[PDB]
């Protein structure tokens, strides 16, 4: 049967994120627990990932540094945290980052 | 030792109630191509606790109230009958085994109107008192074909003990022989605690307008309350389960996924029609289900003699 | 000491409670009106933080202000605004809202909603993207978030 | 003896939770407002139609309190005469329906 | 329960649009013929652009009445998908507003990527149109109109055939053609009542 | 997707399961090992209170057979 | 050229008769209704997760105003007034003055965020391009005074969103 | 005081009685008439009159008081002396009959009534397998068909008059 | 008369279903074979004791046991 491939996929997604400390910690930062190709990181600790499986809109994301220019960002995201060099690549404005 | 079960019969029911604000929430967004809640939780869990204190530490309205006395009596009035009337429920074992068990859980909902009327007459709008008096003649209006319904479909019970409705239905299910009863029954009870597409009060004032947030959620954890037991009712009535007097537990989950299920469908259905005019649903009930539930209730009537087919009296 | 613990707790816990549950009206005015409505739409999702869909006034936490506020609509504005119970919050959408926008000169427009009520978080934008208009959102509870209400009443 | 218990029970309980809903933002200080219906001071327009539903239903409920004993009336030994009897009153009940339905009793609020 | 009298009190958006158009230049005056209609907002910005054009006795050239027509019939769609949703949500059917504003955000998208703002555009101006279309935005819109069609299918299945949604409009402000003529009705409330008038089949333009 | 809703009525389907259960290992708890003897009409009253009166325990779930009879 | 909504009269045959009794009496379209909404139910939604998932966006958006400047230090802006003559709102405020080495610069440009209707006419009015459009629009503020631009603000707007702007004026330019 | 429980709710049910009947305003005697017949449903079904009492609260309170508050709420527009002293000498000659009772255990005003416990009339032996009031009720289709006719006639002709009445012509 | 019953179908089918059951249930159950079994059934069944005749004599049909062969029976009820 084919419930058997859903669910070896949501173990890989556990395993993925680096065991169940990693997979909550994503969890309950990020409301999300998928996993993707990292495509990079910038200077102040955002790490950028990219899932071309996905639709048009989940297919780019970003995980948040827990601290940016002293302040604490574990709970505290923010939009506007994201550099000018990643924001044009993460808006699908264009296709290199 | 029996306030044991008194306490765990009435706080399940209101953190039932509590997560099934937050099942239609979720539910209604994805049936509408979105996602309910999962920010404030892990999938939205502590969305009903969040929403809870919110509406239990905000500002109250402080009405012109023409009487402080119904003001304060019509949530007692709704709430102790909404917790009253899962006393005479086999689960498959009643807490409050009563004889007459149907007749008193109509009783019970023909009483529930007061609410309705005593918050409209509380409130010095009359806008307000307009529309729970138009809310109090659908509720009334749509009693009758409740009591109609449920008499037609007691003669193949034989009697008003609702833990004989589990032994009646012991060969097949009481749905195949009273189907045209069935959704009748299924619509009135939809119509009954003023669910879509019968909520007149949302469309274009409610009959609490004036009142606080805190005794507006207590009116709507009241009506949800309404809508599990009714749920619970129509399931025992239509769809009874297999009972093995040994594993009561057996039963427990049989009926309690199959009233899940009934309420899920209540959601279903409050999310896929337009509402009714005040006129139409009038004309729903007084001139299509009256006539019907007439004759059915005839047919019910005298078909049991000619098939030698009367149940036992006990 | 052991006072100032409790009561900053109490504080985080009552701040959750506000800002995860915040119930938006919305005055439906002009095309900012269009554009929450499409902040609303299932791309955004509004409902998914905890912010339904078209509250009622009776019972609404924020109050947002989409569109262009004319002399004949102010009073009505400052009559809505005054029914909601506290805590209450305003969101101005827009540059019609925020300063008058297109129609700053004109003869029967407000030149901005501040001059009615008081507007705690300001969204630019003519319309401003329903991205927008969540981060403003967001922002608000962010706002809500680091209140210190219990703290001031205890030292107080 | 445990069913009055019960109701007790429910009642504390509803009115413990009124009590709490109400009177505790009374303790919170907020503010004092003013406010200085879309219908001002208009008298209540008396509708025969509501009071026309109203009696249709109290007329109706009536005869269902004459149809409720049908289930323990079906055991009797004289089964002709209660099956007469209780196609009778449902003919009854259908007959005033259908005077009502013909003389406009049903208009407007169909 | 019977309506004797209907008094619209309007004026509560009265912004004051025309003394201003009358202070400022054409060009300056087109973005208020974006925000008049603001769900129809390509088709103002057009009727505009026709009427300067005329009174300047110019003609644009074919590529831009080709891509105003386009807009045009996009901005059409978007209206039409507005007011039928809003329609149907007033009435209480909430379903079909969220399922095709999903298609409304995709056709914002191509206002979008063809002018760079998401409503009010300021894409059609006296002259054509101020910019080319970018490389790729027509397959885009292939794309989305091919699935349109099951789109209208899944609304029109929602709606048309229920009992409780034509219960709703099957006799309700029936208008004959005389009085729909004389009482300055045009488009949708003419074409109800089986007057065969339109603009584009009578009096067409680009 | 929209297996997410499934925590939710998981936590309310245990809300639902839990009064019943109580009811019926309560009932079975405090008669004895067995079911909560239904009393509809005097005749089954008449039966327990005889019951009750011959346990010799004023307990009328303490049920005594053969052992009793000489 | 034009075709007859809801003109197609019933038929009156006992087959068509049983179909719409049986319809009526036994509710079809609304199980229709039903189960497709259910069908609509076992769908992936189309919810992105902001603030971690960002709706896309092209080159041409029109977001927050910026000073730009010659790949020198120098600023481009050469005071000639274009922008506040054609900005359809009047929120653009310029003055300026020869400086020490004789340039024509600026001494004071401000932009009203709260009056700005976001046309983009100003960057297209410019022969420089000096002033531009940058893509970010998630700058909203607490205050009023907050969205009053002086020419310091619109400065370091262009210093902090160049890498940015100057990418989409280069992916852009060949369509003006 | 368990087994004078029939007699402290028969107490209750004239202090409401006293209370309704003091007219202090309509929407007021509805609400203690309520009471009132909630109070005597239970009198009844502390006395074995199940069926009865349940017939109390489905008809008299749950389908006609709903009428009668209903015609109330479409009249006596919302916003005594005489309300709080025939209340107070009302509760004066109750509490003074009730002392009266309990000090002698034997009272005669038109009637002689006996202060014991109302335990004492009950019927000692069982009725078998059916209550005795559910077949005296269901003997109405066997037996009062001359009941059932008159009834039903005279609902019937209800119906009819009250929508002449009501119709103006 | 035949055609108005197709019309008074396809116009209102409630009416005519409503009609249509309460004219089956008036007419059926002086029709069907099975109403003197539920007669019988009814009658048959023992709510009170059968307290005992004195035996003066002459009784033959009246048993002296339950277990006699002389007595009512209820084997049609037990096939049926
Ligand atoms: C509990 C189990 C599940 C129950 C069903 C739950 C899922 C289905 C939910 C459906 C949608 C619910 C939301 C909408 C509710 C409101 C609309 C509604 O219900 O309207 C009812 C509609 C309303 O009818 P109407 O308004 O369309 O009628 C037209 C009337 N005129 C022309 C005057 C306007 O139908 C009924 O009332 C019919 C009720 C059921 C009838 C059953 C008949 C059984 C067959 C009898 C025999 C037929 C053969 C002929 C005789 C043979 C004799 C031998
Ligand atoms: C279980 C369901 C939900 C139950 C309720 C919610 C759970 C938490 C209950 C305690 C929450 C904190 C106290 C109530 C909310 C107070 C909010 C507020 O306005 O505070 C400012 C107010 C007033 O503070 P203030 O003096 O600054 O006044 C501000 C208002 N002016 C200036 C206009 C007068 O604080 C209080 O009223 C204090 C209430 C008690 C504080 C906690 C005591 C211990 C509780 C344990
Ligand atoms: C219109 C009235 C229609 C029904 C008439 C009675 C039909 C019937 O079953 O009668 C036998 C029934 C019952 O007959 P029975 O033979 O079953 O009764 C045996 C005797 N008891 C009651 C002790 C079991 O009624 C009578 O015999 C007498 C009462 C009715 C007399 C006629 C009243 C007509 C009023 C017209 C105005
Ligand atoms: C019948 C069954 C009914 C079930 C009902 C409830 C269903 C949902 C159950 C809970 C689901 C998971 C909830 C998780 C909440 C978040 C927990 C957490 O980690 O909070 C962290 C937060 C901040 O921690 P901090 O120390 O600041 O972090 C810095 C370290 N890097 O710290 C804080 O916010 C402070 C601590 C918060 C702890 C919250 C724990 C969960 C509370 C659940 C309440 C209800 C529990 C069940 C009640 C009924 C059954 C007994
Ligand atoms: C004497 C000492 C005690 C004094 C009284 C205090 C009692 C305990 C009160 C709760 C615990 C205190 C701390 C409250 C939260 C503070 C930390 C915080 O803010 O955590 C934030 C975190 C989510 O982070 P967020 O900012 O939402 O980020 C969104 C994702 N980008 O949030 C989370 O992860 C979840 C936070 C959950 C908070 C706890 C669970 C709710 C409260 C349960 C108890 C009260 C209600 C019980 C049920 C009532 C009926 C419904
Ligand atoms: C504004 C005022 C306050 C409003 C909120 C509170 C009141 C309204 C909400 C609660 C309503 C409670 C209704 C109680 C009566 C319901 C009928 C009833 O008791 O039925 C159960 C049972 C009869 O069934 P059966 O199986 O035959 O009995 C056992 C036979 N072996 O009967 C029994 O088991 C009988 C047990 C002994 C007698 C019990 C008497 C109860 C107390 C009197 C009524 C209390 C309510 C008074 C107020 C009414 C509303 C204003
Ligand atoms: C004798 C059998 C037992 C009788 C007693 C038990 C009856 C059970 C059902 C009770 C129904 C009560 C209400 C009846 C009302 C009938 C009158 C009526 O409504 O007439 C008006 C209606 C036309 O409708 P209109 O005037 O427009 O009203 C607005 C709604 N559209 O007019 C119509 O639609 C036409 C209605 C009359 C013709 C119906 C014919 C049905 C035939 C079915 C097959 C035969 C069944 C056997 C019985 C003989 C019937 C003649
Ligand atoms: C003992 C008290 C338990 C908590 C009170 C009942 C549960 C909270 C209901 C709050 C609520 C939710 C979640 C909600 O989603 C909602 O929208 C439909 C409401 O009505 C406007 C609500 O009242
Ligand atoms: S700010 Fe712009 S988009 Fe918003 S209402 Fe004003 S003109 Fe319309
Ligand atoms: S975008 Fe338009 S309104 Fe805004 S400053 Fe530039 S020219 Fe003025
Ligand atoms: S148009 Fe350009 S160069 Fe001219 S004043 Fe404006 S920003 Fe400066």
């Amino acid at each position: 049967m084919e419930l058997l491939q859903v669910l070896k996929r949501g173990l890989q997604q556990v395993s993925g994120h680096g065991g169940l400390r990693g997979y909550l910690r994503v969890l309950f930062r990020a409301n999300d627990v998928r996993v993707g190709t990292l495509v990079g990181e910038d200077k102040y600790g955002n790490k950028y990932y990219e899932d071309n499986k996905q639709f048009f809109g989940r297919h780019r994301w970003v995980i948040y540094t827990t601290e940016m220019n002293g302040k604490n960002t574990f709970w505290d995201v923010d939009g506007s945290m994201v550099p000018p060099e990643w924001h044009r690549w993460l808006h699908c404005m264009t296709d290199d980052p | 030792m029996f306030m044991i079960n008194v306490l765990t019969l009435i706080i399940p029911i209101l953190l039932a109630v509590a997560f099934l604000t937050l099942v239609e929430r979720k539910v209604l967004g994805y049936m509408q191509f979105r996602k309910g809640p999962n920010v404030v939780g892990p999938y939205g869990l502590l969305q009903p606790i969040a929403d809870a204190i919110k509406l239990f530490i905000k500002e109250p309205l402080r009405p012109a109230t023409s009487s402080i006395s119904m003001f304060i009596l019509a949530p007692i009035l709704a709430l102790t009958l909404a917790l009253t009337m899962w006393i005479p429920l086999p689960m498959p074992y009643p807490l409050i085994n009563m004889n007459l068990g149907v007749l008193f859980m109509l009783a019970m909902s023909s009483l529930a109107v007061y609410s309705i009327l005593w918050s409209g007459w509380a409130s010095n709008s009359k806008y307000a008192l307009i529309g729970a008096l138009r809310a109090v003649a659908q509720t009334i209006s749509y009693e009758v074909t409740l009591a109609i319904i449920l008499l037609s479909v007691l003669l193949m019970n034989g009697s008003f003990t609702l833990s004989t409705l589990i032994i009646t239905q012991e060969q097949v299910w009481l749905i195949f022989p009273a189907w045209p009863l069935a959704m009748m029954w299924f619509i009135s009870t939809l119509a009954e605690t003023n669910r879509a597409p019968f909520d007149l009060t949302e469309g274009e004032s409610g009959f609490n307008v004036e009142y606080a947030a805190g005794p507006f959620a207590l009116f709507f954890m009241a009506e949800y309350a309404n809508i599990i037991m009714m749920n619970i009712f129509t399931t025992t009535l239509f769809l009874g389960a297999f009972h093995n007097p040994y594993m009561p537990e057996l039963y427990t989950i049989n009926f309690t996924i199959k009233s899940l299920l009934l309420s899920i469908t209540f959601l279903w259905i409050r999310a896929s029609y337009p509402r009714f005019r005040y006129d139409q649903l009038m004309h729903l009930l007084w001139k299509n289900f009256l006539p019907l539930t007439l004759a059915l209730c005839m047919w019910h009537v005298s078909l049991p003699i000619l098939l030698s087919s009367i149940p036992p009296q006990t | 000491s052991r006072g100032e613990y409790v009561v900053a707790k109490l504080d985080d816990l009552i701040n959750w409670a506000r800002r995860s549950s915040l119930w938006p009206m919305t005055f439906g005015l002009a095309c900012c009106a269009v554009e929450m409505m499409h902040m609303a739409a299932p791309r955004y999702d509004m409902d998914r933080f905890g912010v339904v869909f078209r509250a009622s006034p009776r019972q609404s936490d924020v109050m947002i202000v989409a569109g262009t506020l004319t002399n004949k609509m102010a009073p009505a504005l400052r009559k809505v605004y005054d029914q909601m119970p506290e805590p209450r919050y305003v969101v101005s959408m827009g540059s019609c809202a925020n300063g008058g926008g297109y129609y700053h000169y004109s003869y029967s427009v407000v030149r901005g909603c501040d001059r009615i009520v008081p507007v705690d978080i300001y969204v630019p934008g003519c319309p401003p993207t329903a991205e927008a208009l969540l981060y403003g959102i967001l922002q608000l509870q962010k706002k809500i978030k680091r209140e210190k209400r219990l703290r001031i009443w205890y030292r107080r | 003896m445990n069913l009055m218990i019960t109701l007790l029970t429910n009642f504390t309980l509803a009115t413990l939770l009124v009590t709490i809903a109400f009177w505790l933002p009374q303790l919170n200080v907020y503010s004092e407002k003013t406010s200085p219906d879309p219908m001002g001071s208009a008298r209540l327009p008396f509708s025969m139609k509501f009071f026309l539903v109203a009696i249709t239903f109290l007329l109706f409920d009536l005869e269902i309190a004459l149809l409720l004993p049908l289930p323990w009336a079906s055991q009797t030994t004289n089964l002709n005469t209660m099956l007469t009897m209780a196609l009778l009153l449902i003919f009854l009940l259908a007959v005033s329906l259908a005077y009502e339905w013909t003389q406009k009793g049903l208009e407007w609020t169909e | 329960e019977m309506v004797r009298k209907c008094d619209p009190h309007i004026g509560l958006l009265h912004r004051g649009t025309e003394k201003l158009i009358e202070y400022k230049t054409y060009l300056q005056a087109l973005p208020y013929f974006d925000r008049l209609d603001y769900v129809s907002m390509m088709c103002n910005e057009q009727a505009y652009s026709l009427a300067v054009e005329k009174l300047l006795n110019i003609q644009p050239p074919p590529r831009a009445q080709w891509i105003r027509v386009l807009f045009g019939e996009i901005t059409r769609l978007l209206n039409h998908i507005m007011a039928v949703t809003t329609h149907a949500l007033d009435i209480g059917a909430m379903t079909p507003f969220f399922w095709m504003f999903e298609e409304r955000e995709k056709m914002f998208e191509f206002y979008e990527r063809v002018s760079g703002a998401r409503m009010h555009a300021a894409y059609v101006r006296p002259g054509g149109v101020h910019q080319d279309l970018p490389l790729g935005l027509m397959d885009d819109i292939y794309e989305f109109s091919k699935n349109f069609s099951l789109r209208i299918d899944e609304l029109e299945e929602m709606l048309t055939n229920n009992r409780i949604w034509r219960n709703r409009t099957v006799d309700i402000g029936v208008v004959t053609a005389e009085d729909a003529l004389n009482y300055g009705f045009s488009g949708v409330m003419l074409r109800g009542s089986g007057i065969q008038w339109d603009l584009r089949k009578t009096q067409p333009y680009d | 997707m929209w297996f997410e809703v499934l925590p939710g009525i998981a936590v309310m389907g245990v809300c639902l399961f839990i009064p019943g259960m109580a009811t019926a290992r309560i009932h079975r708890f405090s008669n004895g090992g067995r079911e909560k003897r239904v009393a509809h009409y005097s005749y089954q009253w008449y039966l327990m209170e005889r019951d009750r009166r011959v346990s010799g325990v004023n307990r009328y779930y303490v049920s005594k057979g053969l052992e009793n009879i000489d | 050229t034009y075709k007859y909504v809801n003109l197609r009269e019933p038929s009156m045959d006992m087959k068509s008769v049983t179909d719409r009794a049986a319809q009526t009496l036994l509710w079809t379209e609304l199980i229709r209704g039903l189960g497709m909404t259910l069908s609509y139910l076992f769908r992936e939604p189309a919810t992105i997760n902001y603030p971690f998932e960002k709706g896309p966006l092209s080159p041409r958006f029109r977001g927050e105003h910026a000073l730009r400047r010659y790949p020198s230090g120098e600023e481009r802006c050469i005071a000639c007034k274009l922008c506040e003559a054609v900005c359809p709102a009047q929120a653009i405020t310029i003055e300026a003055e020869p400086r020490a080495d004789g340039s024509r610069r600026t001494t004071r440009y401000d932009i009203d965020m709260t009056k700005c209707i976001y046309c983009g006419f100003c960057q297209e009015a410019c022969p420089v391009d000096a002033i531009v459009e940058g893509p970010n629009f998630e700058f909203s503020t607490e205050t009023h005074e907050e969205l009053l631009y002086n020419k310091e603000k619109l400065l370091n707007n262009g210093d902090k969103w160049e890498a940015e702007i100057a990418a989409n004026i280069q992916a852009d330019y060949l369509y003006r | 005081m368990m087994t004078y429980i029939v007699f402290i709710l028969s107490i209750i049910f004239v202090m409401g009685f006293v209370g309704f009947s003091s007219k202090p305003s309509p929407i007021y005697g509805g609400l203690g008439l309520i009471v009132s017949g909630g109070v005597g449903c239970g009198i009844v079904l502390n006395f074995g009159g199940s069926f009865l009492g349940l017939m109390v609260f489905l008809i008299y309170l749950g389908g006609m008081m709903v009428v009668f508050g209903y015609t109330t709420a479409m009249a006596t527009e919302q916003y005594n002396k005489v309300v709080l002293g025939t209340f107070i000498t009302g509760l004066l000659m109750e509490f003074l009959m009730v002392y009266y009772v309990l000090k002698d255990k034997e009272v005669e005003i038109v009637f002689k009534f006996n202060g014991m416990g109302d335990w004492v009339i009950y019927d000692t032996g069982d009725s078998g397998f059916f209550s005795e009031e559910a077949m005296g009720i269901a003997a109405l289709y066997s037996y009062g068909t001359w009941l059932v006719i008159v009834t039903g006639w005279s609902l019937l002709i209800g119906v009819v008059v009250i929508m002449e009445i009501t119709r103006g012509n | 008369v035949a055609a108005f019953l197709k019309n008074v179908w396809a116009k209102e089918p409630v009416l005519v279903a409503s009609f249509a059951i309460a004219g089956l249930a008036v007419i059926l159950p002086t029709l069907s074979p099975y109403t003197k079994y539920s007669l019988m059934i009814n009658r048959a069944t023992p709510y009170n004791y059968p307290v005992p005749l004195r035996d003066d004599g002459n009784m033959p049909d009246v048993p002296s046991h339950p277990q006699d062969p002389q007595g009512p029976s209820l084997e049609w009820l037990k096939r049926l």
